[PDB]
């Protein structure tokens, strides 16, 4: 997503992936995944409220982040 | 508090131990390659990125040879933020997208090193582990890269705790390098023995010899060919656009300027 | 053979000096190599290698980058060659009439042709005091021949 | 505006190719140290060179006194020391 | 998985038609994606309100 | 007709021309 | 001293005394 | 060259464990092997 | 903090990198 869009879009989550998720006790956490979902949703909402002609690579982001949530819920 | 706990559990912890420096360095080598290839204000930017890739690789070597997990943490944090801030300094792109991608792989493998730990046995050249043919070729290629061999030696010396000076450190490195190359050859001769007194295979000879001859041909003849080819191209039609005949007659006032141009 | 004995002697002297200095100032058995000494020599070598590859590139780019000296038409010589036999209509002007467009003037032209991207581009890319004004004279007096 | 050529040859490839060539040759120059440093550890890692400098200085002394017959003889010693590495080990022993 | 393909459509109906109803569709998706696995097995017949 | 066995031979022996063995 | 200990090698070290 | 790579790798092992006294001692072996060609012949014998 | 002892060390050892010892 940071390779297709820039600035405030991304550059918050990619930074957090490198500095929080991958630098953690085994499995990231629960708060990381929650904040990821939350940020992606907020980004979608504010891009919908208009950047113009917003792109939605955050659809595949949100849905993959909710797929992982389901995988870790089943454990 | 929470931040402190995260950092404590990233330093003290109770994890395993892996050596992913080889792969981290390979990622950075690919990054260097694509930035070098991506020369396309822009030259200045690409030159700064060069100095950067280089400096970061040197710092990485330091922390690896000094086995510093805290140092790697700091470096990772700084580098992540700085590379992401360099996305804002786009003012001097597929090349940059790929550079970001390969740097992301470096950040992922680096993060792994920090969260795993540094293994006790860190010394030892990656390509001298096995004694096959691939190891042989790769090692020789590393030695053929302009300054990699010497940089590795000096750098390692500076970090690794030694009693010897640079001269003597370089001695043991040379001896080892040569000894490895010999060992690989000895091993391959034991693996695939060559009958006693079996010519040398006509084809092998023809190949190597031919290549050498062609290389020598390209030292003398090819330059001459190229030179002549370029220089020979000469001749662009030049026709007087106008015929300006000024028949300067009067010594005092030269006149008779009846003349013509391209239509005529 | 003379050169042989000179080489041998030179090398032998250098070795002797080093041996003597090691006897004068002995180094404990197994005493690292002094972090600072390492940092110094190593650093110098690295910097020298940096100056083999990077520094030339820097110098090269620095010199070559400097480009761009304003060139404005001093005069606007419009010779409207009309008559096929005798081309005339040479009413034209020079520097006094020619007006080097100012920054404000440049903005005006750029804005006039702002809708068309490339039109504005031309004007904007050309530096201020670059676009000159062709105030060609139209008055005659010069009869024709 | 006009563009002054501050390149000389060709910034794109002429100077570029020259730069590459220089780097390579400087590469070989620097390799010239850290490649065969081990082929001299027999003429450069001598423990005590005192006996060899005596030989060398005796050649010099015998040339000042112009007894050049002994110059030939002492040169013979020098070349045999350097023709047999094992005798160098013996002659350059730290103590005796 | 049909419960979920509908959630996809809910999201994209909002996205395409940029309006206020669209923001509402987006929200309906966000919600039933979070609180959704719960009512995929609890709304099967038990009050699909 | 360069076989793969010949091809490795060639390569290794040019490497021996430069590098040791 | 470092100097004397790096210049102490002799033939006795290379004798084949059960070198496994 | 098996016996020489053992020496070389022992220098490396002794630098990782930071017993640098033995680094100096094993370096002495390396330099004497390369200071006397006849001992190299002995040490690099095919079998023994 | 380069001491004079360190400074001579540095110099001599770079000389050893080029010249013998
Ligand atoms: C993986 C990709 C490999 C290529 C990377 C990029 C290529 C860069 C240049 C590679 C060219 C390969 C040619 C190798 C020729 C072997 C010679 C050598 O020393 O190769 C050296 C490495 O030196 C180098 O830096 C390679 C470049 C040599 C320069 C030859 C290039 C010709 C162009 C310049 C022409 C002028 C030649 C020099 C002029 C005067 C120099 C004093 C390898 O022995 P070694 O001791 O570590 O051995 C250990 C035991 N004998
Ligand atoms: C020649 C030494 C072995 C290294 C293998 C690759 C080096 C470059 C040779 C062919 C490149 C096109
Ligand atoms: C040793 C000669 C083999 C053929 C040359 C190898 C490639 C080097 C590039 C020179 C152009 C022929
Ligand atoms: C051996 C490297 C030490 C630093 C270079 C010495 C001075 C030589 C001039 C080259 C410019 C850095
Ligand atoms: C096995 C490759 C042929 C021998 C090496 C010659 C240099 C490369 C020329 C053709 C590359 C496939
Ligand atoms: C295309 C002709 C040669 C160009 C570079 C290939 C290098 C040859 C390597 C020789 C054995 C690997
Ligand atoms: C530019 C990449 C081609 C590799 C340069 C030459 C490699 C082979 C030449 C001599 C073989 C050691
Ligand atoms: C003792 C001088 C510093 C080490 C030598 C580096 C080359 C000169 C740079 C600064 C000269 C004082
Ligand atoms: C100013 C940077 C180096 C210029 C020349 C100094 C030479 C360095 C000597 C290295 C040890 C004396
Ligand atoms: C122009 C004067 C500077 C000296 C040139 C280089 C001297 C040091 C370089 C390598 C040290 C032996």
């Amino acid at each position: 997503n940071h390779m297709v869009t820039a600035s405030a879009g991304s550059l918050v989550l990619p930074v957090l992936v490198f500095l929080w998720a991958m630098l953690s006790i085994p499995r990231p956490s629960k708060r990381f995944w929650m904040t990821a979902i939350v940020f992606t949703e907020i980004a979608v909402v504010v891009k919908y409220l208009f950047t113009d002609g917003y792109i939605k690579y955050d659809l595949v982001q949100l849905m993959a982040l909710f797929f992982h949530r389901s995988q870790l819920l089943c454990y | 508090p929470l931040r402190r706990f995260f950092h404590d559990i990233l330093h003290t912890k109770y994890r395993a131990a892996t050596d992913v420096y080889a792969l981290m360095f390979l990622a950075d080598v690919v990054d260097f390659i694509i930035i070098i290839f991506g020369f396309w204000q822009v030259p200045e930017a690409f030159l700064v990125m060069l100095l950067i890739q280089f400096s970061t690789m040197v710092v990485d070597r330091a922390l690896y040879l000094r086995k510093t997990v805290l140092g790697k943490l700091a470096f990772q944090v700084a580098l992540v933020l700085a590379i992401h801030l360099w996305m804002f300094f786009i003012l001097p792109n597929v090349v940059a997208q790929l550079w970001y991608f390969v740097k992301c792989i470096y950040f992922a493998l680096s993060a792994y090193q920090i969260r795993c730990g540094y293994p006790t046995r860190i010394l030892g050249n990656f390509l001298t582990k096995k004694y096959n043919h691939l190891n042989l070729f790769l090692f020789q290629g590393f030695r053929l890269v302009p300054f990699l061999v010497e940089l590795r030696a000096v750098m390692d010396w500076v970090w690794t705790d030694t009693t010897l000076s640079l001269s003597s450190w370089m001695c043991v490195e040379d001896i080892y390098a040569n000894i490895f190359i010999i060992k690989c050859s000895r091993e391959t001769e034991k693996k695939y023995p060559q009958p006693k007194g079996q010519k040398k295979k006509k084809i092998v000879k023809y190949g190597m010899g031919g290549l050498i001859i062609l290389f020598l041909i390209a030292i003398i003849w090819f330059p001459l060919l190229f030179m002549s080819l370029v220089r020979s191209v000469v001749g662009v039609v030049n026709q007087p656009i106008d015929v300006t005949v000024t028949l300067k007659l009067g010594g005092y006032e030269p006149l008779f300027t009846m003349s013509a141009q391209q239509p005529s | 053979s003379w050169m042989c004995v000179e080489d041998i002697y030179a090398n032998i002297f250098i070795i002797k000096c080093s041996r003597e200095t090691e006897k004068k100032y002995p180094q404990p058995k197994g005493q690292k190599k002094k972090k600072i000494v390492k940092y110094g020599m190593g650093g110098l070598i690295i910097l020298f290698l940096i100056a083999i590859i990077w520094f030339p590139l820097l110098f090269m780019s620095l010199v070559r980058s400097v480009v761009g000296v304003v060139n404005q038409p001093i005069d606007v010589t419009v010779t409207l060659k009309l008559g096929g036999y005798e081309p005339l209509f040479t009413m034209s002007a020079q520097q006094p009439s020619i007006i080097p467009f100012t920054a404000q003037a440049y903005e005006e032209l750029s804005r006039q042709f702002d809708p068309q991207p490339l039109a504005m581009q031309f004007i904007s890319q050309y530096s201020p005091e670059d676009i000159v004004t062709a105030q060609i004279e139209g008055s005659s007096g010069a009869l024709w021949r | 505006k006009v563009s002054p050529p501050s390149l000389g040859f060709l910034a794109g490839y002429g100077i570029m190719g020259l730069y590459v060539s220089i780097v390579l040759v400087i590469g070989k120059f620097v390799r010239g140290f850290f490649s065969e440093i081990s082929h001299s550890i027999m003429f450069e890692e001598l423990p005590c060179v005192d006996r060899i400098l005596k030989l060398c200085q005796d050649i010099f002394l015998v040339r000042e006194t112009r007894e050049l017959e002994l110059e030939e003889e002492l040169y013979a010693k020098l070349i045999f020391l350097y023709r047999s590495p094992e005798t160098m080990i013996k002659w350059t022993r730290e103590k005796e | 998985y049909l419960f979920w393909l509908v959630l996809v459509v809910v999201f994209v109906t909002g996205a395409t038609r940029i309006s206020i109803f669209g923001l509402g569709y987006l929200l309906a998706c966000f919600y039933l994606l979070l609180f959704g696995t719960a009512l995929l097995q609890r709304d099967t017949r038990a009050r699909l309100v | 007709c360069c076989e793969s066995s010949d091809c490795l031979e060639i390569c290794m022996e040019c490497c021996g021309i430069c590098f040791p063995s | 001293d470092h100097a004397t200990v790096i210049h102490s090698g002799d033939y006795f070290l290379f004798e084949s005394d059960s070198e496994e």
